[PDB]
RNA sequence: UUUAAAAAUUUUAAAAUAAUU
């Protein structure tokens, strides 16, 4: 009854895990601070996160990790940079599936 | 051209784009200055002749 | 002309997704109405 | 007078890959 259920739904709903060859790395301060979700010239009105889907910045941070990871050379920071659509929409697109359970 | 070449000014556009991005405004909101003058403002060092 | 066609008018950077797609339908529902056009 | 912190729980039972005792 405590720990409302939009985190096990989301949790439930998407499988995004650590590769295996992160495991020697140090993954989790670039999650922290090193992926950060206020593109770089301040607010866009797109990349705007509505207050009551928190669950998007998980994901957000994945991406962001990957496509940092995946490149050769060294690892940079990475900003967000433009959600089609909007953060609304896409906070709608997966909270559908996470109630369709 | 010769001003160029002699002049020792040199215009970067990130200065206008470092001091807006400290601004502080909210998100639940449908208007934004900053964005706004930074679109309209559009700093990029292509033609500054 | 494409980067028109993207933007609300050039732009996006002052339109939130809400109320452009709002503006959208509205434009695309009056497109073709006919104010915009026997004895 | 408007906003927001949201939960970091487990040891997750089985089946495949890899490392070890
Ligand atoms: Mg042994």
């Amino acid at each position: 009854m405590l720990q409302d259920v939009n985190t096990v739904q989301l949790a439930r709903v998407v499988n995004l895990a650590v590769p295996d060859t992160w495991m020697s790395l140090d993954f989790d301060t670039m999650f922290k601070h090193h992926v950060k979700l206020l593109p770089k010239d301040g607010r866009h009105l797109n990349t705007d996160i509505p207050p009551r889907m928190g669950w998007l910045r998980a994901i957000l941070r994945f991406l962001g990790a990957g496509m940092a990871m995946t490149a050769t050379g060294v690892a940079v920071d990475i900003y967000l940079e433009d959600i089609h659509g909007g953060g609304r929409s896409l906070g709608q697109r997966f909270m559908t599936w996470m109630r369709q359970e | 051209v010769l001003l160029q070449r002699i002049s020792p000014l040199q215009i970067d556009p990130t200065i206008i784009s470092n001091t807006m991005s400290t601004v502080s405004e909210s998100t639940t909101q449908t208007l934004s200055p900053a964005s706004s003058i930074l679109g309209k403002l559009r700093p990029s060092n292509s033609d500054f002749s | 002309a494409h980067v028109a066609s993207h933007g609300l008018h050039g732009n996006m950077t002052l339109t939130s997704s809400e109320i452009q797609r709002h503006i959208t339908e509205f434009i695309s529902s009056w497109q073709n109405h006919p104010i915009v056009q026997a004895q």
